[PDB]
């Protein structure tokens, strides 16, 4: 399962408080001291993006093959058949030229 | 152009030894060598599998033998819509080619019993050589068919009534070429 | 040399060339009149169907309509694969190199597909243990974290459970006790 | 029971923020698993917002996203980092090339 | 002079193209400079073209069946929803803008 | 030859993350004066940055 589209929004979190709570400005302004001090993003890392330990976190870029196939390019047998076909074709219908 | 008296013998021969190949190899419930399923749901995970061509059935597994009739399936996500994936499966469901080339070799069978019945009314005998391509062509379209969609690395093995598949061809066509060397001068026997 | 095309391709595309190698003959062989007047045998319709499908091959040709254009057809089809096979070969001589996760530890402080412990009550357990950079504080964090116990309390034990985990446990040791498992047979 | 139950990114924030302002805390689990909007009917506030508007909790630390009817009845915070609106969706299979390609 | 028919010239310089020979032959002045220089072309073309052939039968993409997140509101076999009580729900139902409405 | 070219545009496009930035004098670099960068660069004692 996979995301498609789009942010539809400049939206955020917020820590929060019943109204008027003492916590609320202790809590804002250590959530600005912890902006420069740059834990957000490593709880980020540590919550999200060290995490991503499927092989997807890979796979889309790997090198070298495992060999072509023919369904990759199997296409052009049909063309060759349809053209042993008309092979055949034009002398069932040359039969009658000559039978003129 | 040599053995000019025994031909018609060696022909006739060798279009009953190709029909009874090509009878064979769509006849035989076992193909090649797999992983799947023993019946269309052994069929919990995966078994060794052992299917022919419109059947399927399995090798080693907690039974052997009990091998199924194939039938149509549908598809996961979408492409199939795609005419080339409608028809394959419309294909894979019964496939029309061998049999098809069954038909013409039995046809060619026809063709030069029509060496004797009403004997060799104009270059009739020509058809055979026809016939015999035809069914080439509808034998590599079906060997085309079955592994583009079977293939879909694999890790399988391929039997040998996998291999009469592409024999069955090989030979539809050194019959051919018998055929020709029949037509090119009964033909001109006939017509001067 | 095979390789950059699978086996049942080089099998099956001989069927396709069998296949030209007498479409021409039959092209040829309807009604040439004289009986000179087509030219192809099946010996040279295999011949100039071979010298389409390996390239090369000059001086046989067929005047037939048809025969050109399944000759046209025929060299279509060749160009394609031969090309896919001059192609392919980017893809088997370069990048080359197999498998090897991973330098520096990166992956290792990251997922769990690969376990890794130090040698048990010893130098780098310890310095785990107190290590504050942060791969090795991480590497850390999993080890403390980690369950049941990577540790191993000799350097035998973790390459022997390094072995029985084909690479999926990594073992942490001093550089030189580490080489001496890369000097000597097996050196797997 | 107390904080080491639970783990997670708002667990550690909430760990982090309670040391850096130096508080006890105790993480606890809103009673009918809602985030929390008020009622149509009679205007009681569900979720872990109803859990602070009628006293359950001191504080509020969750995915409990800002919005402006949530500000009507508590206060949220400057934000940590912003976040949108998206779709989740089976992905399809990786496209074999067309037959003709 | 020439053994050529239209059909052989319909078919030489396409038998070049494909880089293998026929039987027939310019041998004429003016003839080299047509047949000649048509060799440059497949000489570059082709020798370019096949060159990522390999790849390009492997790219594996993705069909991305909606990538705006408004060709749900196009269509109806493919259901989408919200969370119960959500804020994305709340905000889809608040927030009056066309497309989301 | 040709393959050297197809094989191949990104030479190195300079520097990202200003990593090699961070550790070369061959390109001078600064932030806006009297501004919030400058102070964060000033106290943010993350190795890039300090
Ligand atoms: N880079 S991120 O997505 O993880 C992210 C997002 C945001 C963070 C912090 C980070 Cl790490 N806080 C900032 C806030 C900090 C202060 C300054 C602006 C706001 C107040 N805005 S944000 O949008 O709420
Ligand atoms: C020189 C060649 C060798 C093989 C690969 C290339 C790409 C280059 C095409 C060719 N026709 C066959 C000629
Ligand atoms: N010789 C080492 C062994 C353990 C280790 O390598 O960490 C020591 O003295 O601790
Ligand atoms: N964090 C959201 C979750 C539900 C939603 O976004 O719809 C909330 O507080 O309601």
């Amino acid at each position: 399962t996979m995301k498609v589209g789009g942010n539809l929004d400049s939206k955020g979190y917020g820590i929060a408080t019943p109204k008027g709570s003492s916590l609320g400005t202790p809590v804002n302004l250590a959530v600005l001291k912890l902006s420069e001090q740059g834990v957000l993003d490593k709880l980020k890392n540590k919550w999200w993006y060290d995490k991503g330990e499927c092989g997807a976190k890979d796979s889309g870029s790997k090198e070298k093959t495992s060999a072509l196939s023919l369904s990759n390019v199997a296409g052009v047998f049909y063309i060759l058949v349809g053209g042993l076909g008309l092979a055949m074709l034009v002398a069932l219908i040359e039969f009658c030229y000559k039978s003129r | 152009l040599f053995d000019r008296g025994v031909q018609m013998l060696l022909t006739t021969v060798g279009a009953f030894a190709a029909f009874s190949l090509m009878t064979i190899a769509v006849g035989t419930d076992y193909w090649l060598y797999s992983r799947g399923v023993c019946k269309t749901k052994k069929k919990n995970e995966e078994v060794m599998t052992h299917s022919g061509l419109w059947r399927t059935c399995c090798l080693e597994g907690n039974f052997k033998g009990l091998c199924k009739q194939i039938d149509h399936f549908p598809e996961d996500a979408d492409y199939e819509a795609d005419t080339a994936e409608y028809f394959l499966r419309a294909v894979r469901a019964s496939s029309i080619f061998p049999i098809l080339s069954v038909i013409l070799l039995f046809m060619g069978g026809l063709c030069i019993a029509a060496s004797e019945f009403y004997k060799t009314r104009h270059n009739i005998i020509l058809s055979a050589g026809i016939f015999f391509v035809s069914a080439g062509l509808s034998n590599i379209i079906g060997i085309i068919v079955y592994i583009s969609a079977n293939a879909g690395k694999n890790s399988y093995s391929y039997g040998w009534s996998f291999y009469f598949g592409a024999l069955s061809f090989i030979i539809a066509e050194m019959v051919g070429v018998l055929a020709v060397h029949m037509f090119i001068d009964r033909h001109k026997q006939l017509t001067g | 040399f095979l390789d950059p095309l699978a086996y049942e391709i080089w099998m099956c595309i001989v069927f396709a060339y069998i296949g030209v190698s007498v479409v021409l003959f039959l092209v040829s062989r309807f009604s040439p009149y004289s009986e000179s007047t087509n030219e192809f045998g099946i010996f040279n319709s295999l011949w100039f169907s071979l010298g389409a499908f390996m390239q090369q091959g000059c001086d046989i040709s067929p005047r037939s309509l048809s025969g050109r254009i399944v000759g046209g057809v025929w060299w279509f089809f060749t160009l394609i694969i031969i090309s896919s096979y001059t192609a392919n070969l980017a893809a088997f001589l370069t990048v080359e190199r197999m498998v090897s996760p991973i330098e520096s530890a990166e992956d290792l402080s990251k997922q769990t597909e690969i376990a890794y412990g130090t040698l048990d009550s010893g130098s780098t357990k310890e310095f785990f243990r107190r290590s504050k950079i942060a791969v090795f504080d991480k590497m850390w964090t999993y080890m403390r974290s980690a369950e049941p116990s990577v540790f191993v309390r000799t350097t035998a034990e973790g390459v022997a459970r390094v072995r029985k985990s084909k690479g999926k446990y990594a073992y942490l040791l001093e550089s030189t006790m580490n080489e001496y498992i890369e000097q000597r047979k097996p050196c797997d | 029971e107390g904080n080491e139950r639970y783990e997670g990114y708002c667990v550690d924030l909430a760990a982090e923020i309670a040391k850096h302002c130096g508080f006890k805390y105790k993480l606890t689990i809103v009673g009918d698993g809602k985030y929390g909007a008020r009622d149509a009917d009679t205007k009681i506030w569900n979720g872990m917002v109803g859990e602070l508007v009628y006293g359950k909790a001191d504080i509020a630390i969750a995915p409990l996203t800002i919005t402006l009817v949530r500000e009507e009845v508590i206060d949220f915070s400057k934000p940590f980092m912003s976040l949108g609106i998206s779709i989740m969706i089976k992905k399809p299979q990786k496209s074999k090339p067309g037959v003709f390609s």
